[PDB]
RNA sequence: GGCGUAAAGCGCACGCAGGCGGUUUGUUAAGUCAGAUGUGAAAUCCCCGGGCUCAACCUGGGAACUGCAUCUGAUACUGG
RNA sequence: AAGGCGGCCCCCUGGACGAAGACUGACGCUCAGGUGCGAAAGCGUGGGGAGCAAACAGGAUUAGAUACCCUGGUAGUCCACGCCGUAAACGAUGUCGACUUGGAGGUUGUGCCCUUGAGGCGUGGCUUCCGGAGCUAACGCGUUAAGUCGACCGCCUGGGGA
RNA sequence: CUGCAUGGCUGUCGUCAGCUCGUGUUGUGAAAUGUUGGGUUAAGUCCCGCAACGAGCGCAACCCUUAUCCUUUGUUGCCAG
RNA sequence: GGCUCU
């Protein structure tokens, strides 16, 4: 859904430099400017709309989905596209077994809500002001790691990651589950736990909106079909 | 259903500024009666507790084997840090003619005929990580047919 | 060597005592004998009967016994026919004129002297020892306790070496004042000798 | 089966005998492979049977004795 | 080649590497026995002898102190020629050859680009550190392998006794 | 008689700030992580960070007493007017 | 500065 010029424009040739580049990219470099490699878009192009014909799939029989990125740079942007599409987001630091210890994370899912219902809802003044907020900076932190999935309730059946490496917890943890995998794996990345790898840059904010956009679009539109 | 035989148990230690803790480890395995097989390892200060963390995990991580009719396909060998395994396909109602904790992996696993050996260390774990390797890299007659892009018959 | 008594600790909190009555010191040691014949005559007697606490009271030279037990129809039998066989006795070792009331234990799983108590029975009767604590946990959590800790102590098993061993679930907090922490001791005499049952109960925290 | 640390790489090197030996063509046929013949005593072991009431045992026939020699071929490999 | 080699100059002299070509045409690898080299200490003969310093002597220390510390100090250390033939003689990793993802360097050549600066692009030799697959009991090794293979040699078979 | 057959009770390290578990993950495994790191505190006290998320016994508070004030009640206590 | 054994 986005064409080659676009990528260009938006920064996706764009990778790391050649001292800390994997040789799994070998076959998605194209070539190396002032010692930076250069991801071949050729390749870029065919792959990413692959994953977006199967996120089509996946959100055509309403299945879940989940974008990590906790960048500090796509974080709003991870937000924004995921309340867009009305699905789950993880903006803030992935928590270690969040899909393996579901059962045990659903616990603090529920606590969460239930803060959230005594305050704002609920009305839970006039308790000890200082555990009042005590109260609050709980909650806000069970907001800022918690709230993306709070109304998911079970397992997602499919993971966006926007960094292979800086997210490659969530990779391991997807890829015990059986989950695929979904990801944007730059040139110092490994692409080999990604089940749909996706060559581009991570670290650039209109190449993020390009595929964040793309993906709640061929998702919205699978949602309607 | 799935049947489930516990090989060994085990009494551990870990010494501390009170003395000597010990703790219970279980060694499970879990079948089908075909190739689906898995095994787990569990640790606890009890040894009922052991042995259901041991079958909680065993009962997922199952991997699945293509048996022939009762037995193998061909002389598969399995490694695993001190157990160099033999085993070997062996006529009908021969019987499960092996080692220790060979027998109960493929007494779950759904064999009944095999001929095995079991060289180096019999520590139970890695014996039965090296069983769990030579039947899972085990390959059919199908899977080679397709790999080489020949028919069975062309096989044989 | 090292823990405080909780109800002693407890006592003018969220416990109350076991005996409630007044008086001087002339007939202070004498009343507390008197007590201590007729919870020793009252245990003997319902021992079968699932009594937990035996509450004396004196008013105006009349000894009140309130009797908390988890079955009543044991004890009563038909309406004042052994409770009035009990009463007199009573009376006739106070001295005094007798009155006995008896308060129904709801949910007697929750009560540490009826657990340790049904756990000395069981181990008296040879049964394993962790099963006894296992089924007494997870009764009381079941019926609801906030938490539970049992642990017996000593020649489990008829093992010449004795040791102690406990369970827990729920949160016990034993320094928390306001904590309604239910606490009492068993003994089971085994015949390879004593085994010493303690347990504690937390219902949750009274908000005075 | 091993030899960094568990036993175990000579302190290092040159180097005779010895072991091994790139690539192509031709020849040889030594090795090698195939076949045939002779032999490899019988018994024994094994197979299919037979006989003692069964078995042990006895026994018929066969296979086998994986070897050696000669001859006839084969020529990819190794050697010449 | 290893042991090992450190002012400067000369004489004699060995080896390595690189660039282009030319030539010979498998002449090669390994190696029991054998032969040669082989630190320091030590031995022999003849010299030399500043410093250091086993031994030794004295002083202290200490319960003692045939030691550590101090003051001295002889063989020895040095040179020539011979002998010894050992070391934790260690990378505790035999030699030769082939293949197998990378990164940052050091050193030493060499080609090319306008050296438009000390730069830019390569291509050879040697070397250090990290590390991937894989291996390994683990530690770790990791294109200079302890990875995948081949050729030959040497060696091991419970601890002492030895 | 046996505290070296036991219960119970007590000392002690030490009112020291520590000790652990569940699930998850790593490791063939004993085990590890959590409980570590940067700060801070009397404190594993709190915050931030982080393959851990959580929870429990303990660290604290809840108790008593003292220290100031108020109201009520004033004898056997009090004496400003 | 040194300062043994159990
Ligand atoms: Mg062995
Ligand atoms: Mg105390
Ligand atoms: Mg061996
Ligand atoms: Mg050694
Ligand atoms: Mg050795
Ligand atoms: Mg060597
Ligand atoms: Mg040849
Ligand atoms: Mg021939
Ligand atoms: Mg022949
Ligand atoms: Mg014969
Ligand atoms: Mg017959
Ligand atoms: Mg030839
Ligand atoms: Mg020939
Ligand atoms: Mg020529
Ligand atoms: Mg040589
Ligand atoms: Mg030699
Ligand atoms: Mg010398
Ligand atoms: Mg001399
Ligand atoms: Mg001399
Ligand atoms: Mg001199
Ligand atoms: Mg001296
Ligand atoms: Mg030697
Ligand atoms: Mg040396
Ligand atoms: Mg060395
Ligand atoms: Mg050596
Ligand atoms: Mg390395
Ligand atoms: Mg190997
Ligand atoms: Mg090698
Ligand atoms: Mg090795
Ligand atoms: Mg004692
Ligand atoms: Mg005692
Ligand atoms: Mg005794
Ligand atoms: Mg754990
Ligand atoms: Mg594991
Ligand atoms: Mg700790
Ligand atoms: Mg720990
Ligand atoms: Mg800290
Ligand atoms: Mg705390
Ligand atoms: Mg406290
Ligand atoms: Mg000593
Ligand atoms: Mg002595």
């Amino acid at each position: 859904t986005v064409s080659m010029r676009d990528m260009l424009k938006a920064g996706v040739h764009f990778g790391h430099q050649t001292r800390y580049w994997n040789p799994k990219m070998k076959p998605f470099i194209f070539g190396a400017r002032n010692k930076v490699h250069i991801i071949n878009l050729e390749k870029t192009v065919p792959m990413f709309n692959e994953a977006l014909a199967e996120l089509n799939k996946i959100a055509s029989r309403k299945g879940k989905i989940l974008f990590v990125g906790t960048k500090r740079a796509a974080s709003e942007a991870v937000k924004d596209a995921a309340l867009s599409c009305d699905q789950f987001f993880v903006n803030h630091r992935w928590l270690g077994g969040m899909l393996t210890n579901w059962k045990t994370v659903r616990q603090s899912i529920k606590r969460l809500k239930d803060l959230e219902t005594q305050s704002q809802d609920g009305t839970f003044d006039k308790l000890t002001k200082k555990e009042a907020l005590m109260r609050t900076r709980e909650l806000e932190k069970l907001e800022n790691s918690l709230g993306g999935i709070k109304d998911m309730g079970g397992l997602p059946d499919a993971l966006f990651v926007i960094d292979a490496d800086h997210e490659h917890i969530a990779i391991k943890e997807a890829n015990n589950l059986g989950i695929p995998v979904f990801a944007i794996v730059d040139t110092n990345s490994d692409p080999d736990g990604v089940d749909f790898v996706i060559p581009g840059n991570d670290d650039a904010i209109r190449a993020v909106t390009l595929y964040l956009g793309a993906v709640a679009a061929t998702v919205r539109e699978g949602r309607s079909q | 259903e799935l049947q489930e035989k516990l090989i060994a148990v085990n009494r551990v230690s870990k010494t501390v500024k009170g003395g000597r803790i010990f703790s219970f480890t279980a060694l499970t395995v879990v079948g089908d009666g075909n190739g689906r097989v898995g095994f787990g390892y569990g640790k606890a200060r009890e040894v009922p507790a052991a042995i259901q963390k041991a079958m909680e995990k065993a009962r997922r991580n199952m991997i699945n084997v293509a048996l022939n009719n009762g037995t193998l396909q061909h002389p598969v060998k399995g490694v695993h840090t001190g157990s160099r395994v033999f085993m070997q396909p062996a006529s009908e109602g021969t019987g499960i003619i092996a080692g220790g904790a060979m027998r109960a992996v493929l007494e779950v696993a759904g064999v009944h005929n095999v001929l095995a050996k079991a060289y180096g260390s019999t520590n139970p774990i890695n014996v039965v990580r090296a069983t769990i390797d030579g039947l899972e890299n085990m390959n059919s007659p199908e899977m080679v047919a397709a790999k080489r892009g020949k028919s069975v018959e062309e096989i044989l | 060597g090292q823990k405080v008594h909780p109800n002693g600790i407890r006592l003018g909190i969220v416990k109350p005592w076991n005996s409630t009555w007044f008086a001087n010191t002339k007939e202070f040691a004498d009343n507390l004998d008197s007590d201590f014949k007729v919870r020793q005559y009252l245990t003997k007697e319902l021992a079968k009967a699932s009594v937990s606490r035996i509450v004396i009271e004196r008013p105006a030279k009349s000894i009140r016994v309130t009797i908390h037990t988890a079955r009543p129809g044991i004890v009563i039998g038909k309406k004042g026919e052994d409770v009035e066989k009990l009463r007199k006795v009573v009376a006739d070792i106070a001295g005094v004129p007798a009155q006995i009331n008896i308060a129904e234990v709801r949910k007697p799983e929750l009560d540490a002297k009826l657990v340790a108590d049904s756990i000395t029975s069981q181990l008296e009767r040879r049964v394993m020892f962790r099963r006894a604590m296992k089924r007494a946990v997870q009764n009381a959590m079941r019926l609801g306790a906030k938490g539970i800790k049992v642990e017996v102590s000593g020649r489990l098993g008829g093992a010449e070496i004795a040791r102690t061993e406990w369970y827990r679930e729920g949160r016990v907090p034993l320094h928390t004042l306001r904590a309604d922490i239910d606490y009492n001791t068993s003994e089971a005499h085994t015949t390879y000798g004593v085994i010493g049952v303690k347990v504690w109960i937390f219902k949750g925290e009274i908000l005075g």
